[PDB]
RNA sequence: AGGACCGAACCGACUAAUGUUGAAAAAUUAGCGGAUGACUUGUGGCUGGGGGUGAAAGGCCAAUCAAACCGGGAGAUAGCU
RNA sequence: CACAGGUGGUCAGGUAGAGAAUACCAAGGCGCUUGAGAGAACUCGGGUGAAGGAACUAGGCAAAAUGGUGCCGUAACUUC
RNA sequence: AAUUCCUUGUCGGGUAAGUUCCGACCUGCACGAAUGGCGUAAUGAUGGCCAGGCUGUCUCCACCCGAGACUCAGUGAAAUU
RNA sequence: GAUGUCGGCUCAUCACAUCCUGGGGCUGAAGUAGGUCCCAAGGGUAUGGCUGUUCGCCAUUUAAAGUGGUACGCGAGCUGGGUUUAGAACGUCGUGAGACAGUUCGGUCCCUAUCUGCCGUGGGCGCUGGAGAACUGAGGGGGGCUGCUCCUAGUACGAGAGGACCGGAGUGGACGCAUCACUGGUGUUCGGGUUGUCAUGCCAAUGGCACUGCCCGGUAGCUAAAUGCGGAAGAGAUAAGUGCUGAAAGCAUCUAAGCACGAAACUUGCCCCGAGAUGAGUUCUCCCUGACCCUUUAAGGGUCCUGAAGGAACGUUGAAGACGACGACGUUGAUAGGCCGGGUGUGUAAGCGCAGCGAUGCGUUGAGCUAACCGGUACUAAUGAACCGUGAGGCUUAACCU
């Protein structure tokens, strides 16, 4: 369930998504839609673009 | 009643001397170490007296190593070789637990002269 | 909370079946006066087991 | 639980209960019988028969005793001069319990307290 | 194997000489008299019946006295039922000593507990208190929540909930036998057994071992 | 009687001065820890140039308490304060050289003989 | 001296509990704020409804307020129940 | 409503106290228009509590705590 | 930040552990100069955070004192159906 | 013409897709320690930091910190931080009124239970003459967790490092039952200190009120933190699994016939309830052995006489208890009170004497007082009665005496 979650609705519905990689151990969050599905999209585009800088920095360093 | 009575008579110790609360007091208890039971000596004031019969105790508070101790003795338990009465103090209290809250000078109790 | 449904004139009378008063067995007469007397009570006229306890 | 316990609270606090024992204790004295609840003269029983023991023995000490537990000469006088002596044999039970009804206003038990010698 | 039935005299300590202090509770074990032996062939168990202690005569029942009487022994203040193992046998009128539990190491004992009246669910079932303060109207000790919102749509039967306490029929379980005085009819047991000082108490040696 | 949140003095030469119980160890929902018991502990106040310093996190064993110990014959000893002998976190020996204080016999065991030997009194 | 300080009367009403078919259609109990001032209070007067009054909350205007109450148009109208 | 509310002015004893606070009293007036018992859970209003001491909880809510007079002494900062 | 979505930004402080707090940074989704900008002693039943004291708030509840609840006598409702 | 909602709290209950403990197969299983799958739901299955949080991260534990259903269980059980009205402000949008799955500070949580359900506790009748006891056990419920150390044994294994299975003992954590001997709490019913004030004519000594005025101790009882005990062993039948013998199928084959093992799961074993078990069971004991009349003439109704065993009622009461109920006792009596003695607690009463100017101290003095405790004691109250409950207990068929 998302913070502020202002209704029934969204007081009920499990709208949040968090998605960890487990062997780098980062984590991307995304809450900002109504929908699920959509949450998950945005986070998993997160979740890439993390793993890309991260992979950046090594080879910027 | 009578039956426990009796139980308990035949417990009882024999000799234990008089004591009133505020006396200082050594109590030389039986201590094993391993396979050596040897003596040692607590001595301090005598702060509180519950006599109860065989269920008769006393607490004696010392000072030792700068931290205050009190130990409560059952009175005829076998593990009490001895108690010896070494100062006879003057209080008016039957439970001295004032004692606990006073420190150095102001924890000092007038000898019983009579 | 309240009954949904109004209870009956049957269902009162068997509440009703414990509610009845039960007499006195029986009273005792005084060995003196012969008045009869609640037992273990002193009589109207103040007698108990015969004598006379309570004058009036 | 009140396992092993003794003594009626009578719907009142401490002080009330005593200070209503001690009136009643010196009302007994002085009419040598009164009518009060079952329950009341049950515990009035405890409250005034140490009394008489108490001035079964005269001494300064014990009237002053029986002041403070009946803050009142006249009881005091009249235990320690005349129930006293009257009660001196009497082991114990100077007073007894006559069961006397129901009071009409409250549908009480009532009793009649009354010294024995009476 | 049988048991007696005694006493609770009371709790005691015995000091012994290594200073340890043992808690004893003492039950006088009077000399139990067996009132009637019951036998697969006319009651289709093996048990005896013993009486213990005395009783009133204006007391005793006629129908009483009469089972007394066949028995040939004096009325006691009960009759308790002990079955019978394959070698032990009695015979009526034998009176049984607190020496049955000379060598009996463990023992059960079995009484009325003390009678807590009605209780509550904080003392009768262990349940926790709600929060004193912050906000509780009402609620310090009462039990909560007593079910489900429509499945089930009932209370469960054998929900622990407030009642009677006590007065019930406790047995506690391999007591050791610290001593069986049998000169004075007592029997001292280590720790605490159920009921209230002058209860019954029925002791059998252990059955757990 | 010690839980967590409760405040000991410290009976070595560690160095510590106030230490906080944050565990007692030894078992699941395992409330209190008596003389004999090792629990966790953060230090809370240290001497300048001790070894230890403030808001580590190691063990302890509780030496004296206030509820006391109670001995076979059903005396009781009791102290007038909470304290406790830093113990290293892995090996559990000891971190002090010497001990302030009387301890008890409850102590004595074969892996807390260090702190008998050195303890002022064994009571 | 002071829209100064502490604190009763007095005026208020920040917190909790109780009460919630109440002792009470807004209170009680324990605390709380002001307490010589832009203070508080008695008696009498004046402002009237799209009007009053408002250190302003759409607050208050007889337990009634995003337009009082009473009577009338009036049996408004109601593709709705 | 024989309702724990609201209602302006006047009078102002003693002891302690700064006091019209507060405690106990005077003059004076009252015991509050259902009682009697019992002494379960639970609710309300209080008292005390071993060891611990905010771990409670959204939050130290509530409770506990502090509390007078005289004297000593008193920091950052400051519009002094 | 009463403003920042991402975001529990990152770094430092405090804690054993701190989505809150405090000090910085500037990448200001979407600060900004009388619908005022930035400070500010004093003040506040104002919001957040921390410490000492204190404690039944809590570990974990126990006992006691009163008023109800329970029984008896008298009077005698209510919502709902 | 209203099915109250996120999280928390209290209380749960079920599923197994099992987190731990149990049993097994394979292993890239030497041992230790794992991996993976199968069987198994008996029991068990953290406390904190942050946030309204769920979630999550973090700290420190644990054998383990399971996954779910139950109106994402549970507001006529609680809370009200979030959300969700009315006040206000920031950012942003709009000319504006206003608005924002933006944020920020503040903001009323009712219900006396009729029914079902559940926890307890009675009354009635039944069980076939009545009554007092003791049982049996159909059935039902409870309980079932686990760590660490030591021995085996530094043995098996291993190059070493390390390090067992099997079996045995001890001691803990959590949970539960009981109890109060100890250690404590409480102890407004016991004793003492003390402040203000009032009263007892005054002094002396007391009492009242001030939260028990404030305190200091403390009996009984209740009680935990106190201290005893428990989980089992064993048995039966099994799960996955392991097998023996063994053909169909000259071999092979745990299976088809036959036979043996095999787990905290099941049935027992342990504890408690339990014959309304209407299928109302069993055993022991006690009591009642009169006459007459009618009718519709029968398991009929009366009349007189008789009133048993026992019960109930009443009273004194109880470590029994809301009321019922249960227990003890009622003069041939220790049931309650009182009384007597003891104990316990408090801590040296009063009065008197002495010392001191006085406050005060000392002696009489471990004094006085002392609840619920212990041991006794008929002094008081438990009244002779009365009341209910009857008079030998149906039919049929067997067996035996007859
Ligand atoms: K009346
Ligand atoms: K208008
Ligand atoms: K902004
Ligand atoms: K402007
Ligand atoms: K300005
Ligand atoms: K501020
Ligand atoms: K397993
Ligand atoms: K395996
Ligand atoms: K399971
Ligand atoms: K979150
Ligand atoms: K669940
Ligand atoms: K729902
Ligand atoms: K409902
Ligand atoms: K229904
Ligand atoms: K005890
Ligand atoms: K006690
Ligand atoms: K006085
Ligand atoms: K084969
Ligand atoms: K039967
Ligand atoms: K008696
Ligand atoms: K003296
Ligand atoms: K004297
Ligand atoms: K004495
Ligand atoms: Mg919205
Ligand atoms: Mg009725
Ligand atoms: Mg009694
Ligand atoms: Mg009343
Ligand atoms: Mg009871
Ligand atoms: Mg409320
Ligand atoms: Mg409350
Ligand atoms: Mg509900
Ligand atoms: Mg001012
Ligand atoms: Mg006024
Ligand atoms: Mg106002
Ligand atoms: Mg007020
Ligand atoms: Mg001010
Ligand atoms: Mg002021
Ligand atoms: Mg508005
Ligand atoms: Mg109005
Ligand atoms: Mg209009
Ligand atoms: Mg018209
Ligand atoms: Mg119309
Ligand atoms: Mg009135
Ligand atoms: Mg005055
Ligand atoms: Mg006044
Ligand atoms: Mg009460
Ligand atoms: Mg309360
Ligand atoms: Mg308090
Ligand atoms: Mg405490
Ligand atoms: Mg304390
Ligand atoms: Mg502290
Ligand atoms: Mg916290
Ligand atoms: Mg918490
Ligand atoms: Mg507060
Ligand atoms: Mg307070
Ligand atoms: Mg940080
Ligand atoms: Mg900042
Ligand atoms: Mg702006
Ligand atoms: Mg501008
Ligand atoms: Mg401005
Ligand atoms: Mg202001
Ligand atoms: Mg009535
Ligand atoms: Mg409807
Ligand atoms: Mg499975
Ligand atoms: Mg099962
Ligand atoms: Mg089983
Ligand atoms: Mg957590
Ligand atoms: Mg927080
Ligand atoms: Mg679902
Ligand atoms: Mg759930
Ligand atoms: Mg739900
Ligand atoms: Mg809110
Ligand atoms: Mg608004
Ligand atoms: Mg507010
Ligand atoms: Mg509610
Ligand atoms: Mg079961
Ligand atoms: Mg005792
Ligand atoms: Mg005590
Ligand atoms: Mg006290
Ligand atoms: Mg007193
Ligand atoms: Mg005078
Ligand atoms: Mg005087
Ligand atoms: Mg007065
Ligand atoms: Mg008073
Ligand atoms: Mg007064
Ligand atoms: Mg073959
Ligand atoms: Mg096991
Ligand atoms: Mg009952
Ligand atoms: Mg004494
Ligand atoms: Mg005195």
């Amino acid at each position: 369930r998302t913070s502020g979650a202002g209704g029934q609705h969204v007081n009920r519905t499990e709208s949040a998504v968090r998605i960890t990689h487990i062997p780098t151990g980062i984590v991307t969050q995304c809450q900002n839609d109504r929908s699920q599905h959509k949450n998950k999209d945005q986070a998993m585009k997160q979740m890439k673009a993390k793993l890309y800088e991260l992979e950046m920095q090594k080879k910027n360093a | 009643s009578n039956i426990i009575k009796q139980l308990e008579q035949e417990q009882m110790k024999q000799d234990v001397p008089s004591f009133r609360p505020g006396d200082t007091v050594e109590v030389k208890v039986w201590v094993v170490e391993g396979s050596k039971k040897r003596l040692q000596a607590f001595e301090g004031v005598v702060i509180a007296i519950r006599n109860r019969g065989l269920h008769s105790a006393f607490t004696v508070r010392k000072i030792s190593n700068g931290e205050g101790v009190e130990r409560v003795f059952q009175t005829h338990s076998p593990v009490v070789d001895s108690i010896s009465v070494k100062r006879r103090g003057a209080v008016r209290k039957a439970k001295l637990y004032y004692l606990r809250e006073r420190t150095g000078k102001a924890a000092r109790i007038k000898e019983r002269l009579n | 909370a309240v009954q949904q449904n109004k209870p009956t004139r049957s269902k009162r009378g068997m509440r009703r079946s414990h509610d009845a008063l039960t007499a006195v067995t029986s009273l005792s007469v005084d060995k003196t006066s012969g008045e009869k007397h609640l037992r273990h009570h002193i009589t109207a006229d103040g007698y108990y087991r015969g004598r006379k306890v309570i004058a009036k | 639980m009140r396992h092993r316990k003794s003594g009626r609270q009578l719907n009142r606090n401490s002080s009330h209960r005593q200070a209503m024992f001690r009136n009643m204790a010196g009302s007994l004295v002085r009419h040598e019988i009164i009518k009060t609840t079952l329950p009341k003269a049950k515990e009035l029983r405890r409250v005034v028969e140490p009394l008489i023991t108490l001035a079964k023995t005269d001494s300064v000490a014990n009237r002053r005793l029986a002041f403070a537990r009946t803050r009142d000469n006249e009881i005091v006088a009249k235990l320690f001069n005349e129930l006293g002596p009257r009660f001196a044999s009497r082991a114990g039970g100077y007073t007894r319990i006559l069961k006397c009804g129901f009071r009409a206003g409250d549908n009480a038990p009532m009793a009649y307290i009354e010294l024995v010698d009476r | 194997m049988i048991g007696l039935v005694g006493k609770k005299v009371g709790m005691t300590r015995i000091f012994t000489e290594d200073g340890v202090s043992i808690p004893v509770t003492v039950i006088e074990v009077e000399a139990n008299r067996v009132t009637q032996v019951k036998d697969l062939a006319n009651d289709g168990y093996r048990a005896i019946q013993v009486t213990t202690g005395a009783k009133k005569a204006n007391r005793v029942t006629k129908p009483e006295a009469g089972h007394f009487a066949k028995a040939g022994v004096e009325a006691g203040r009960g009759l308790w039922e002990f079955r019978l193992a394959e070698g032990e046998e009695f015979t009526v009128g034998q009176s049984i000593s607190v020496e049955l539990f000379a060598d009996v190491k463990k023992v059960d004992v079995t009484g009325t507990s003390k009678g807590k009246g009605f209780a509550g669910t904080v003392k009768r079932w262990n349940f926790r208190t709600q929060d004193a303060t912050h906000g509780n109207s009402l609620s310090h000790r009462v039990p909560g929540s007593i079910g489900q919102n429509q499945t089930p749509g009932k209370v469960f039967k054998g929900k622990k909930m407030a009642g009677q306490m006590g007065n019930e029929r406790v047995t506690v379980q391999s007591l050791d036998v610290v001593r069986v005085d049998a000169e004075r009819n007592l029997l001292l047991v280590k720790g605490a057994v159920p009921g209230a000082t002058g209860s019954d108490l029925i002791v059998k040696p252990a059955v757990k071992a | 009687m010690i839980q967590e949140q409760t405040m000991l003095n410290v009976a070595d030469n560690s160095g510590a001065r106030r230490v906080m119980c944050i565990k007692v160890l030894g078992g699941s929902h395992r409330r209190y820890a008596g003389v004999g018991d090792i629990i966790k502990i953060t230090i809370k106040e240290a001497i300048p140039r001790g070894k230890v310093k403030k808001g580590d996190v190691l063990k302890a064993v509780v030496v004296r308490t206030k509820k006391g110990v109670r001995r076979p014959d059903g005396s009781v000893i009791r102290f007038d304060g909470n304290a406790c002998v830093l113990l290293n976190n892995n090996s559990e020996q000891p971190i002090g050289t010497r001990i302030f204080g009387p301890v008890t016999r409850e102590l004595r065991s074969e892996k807390f003989m260090k702190i008998i030997s050195l303890a002022p009194e064994v009571l």
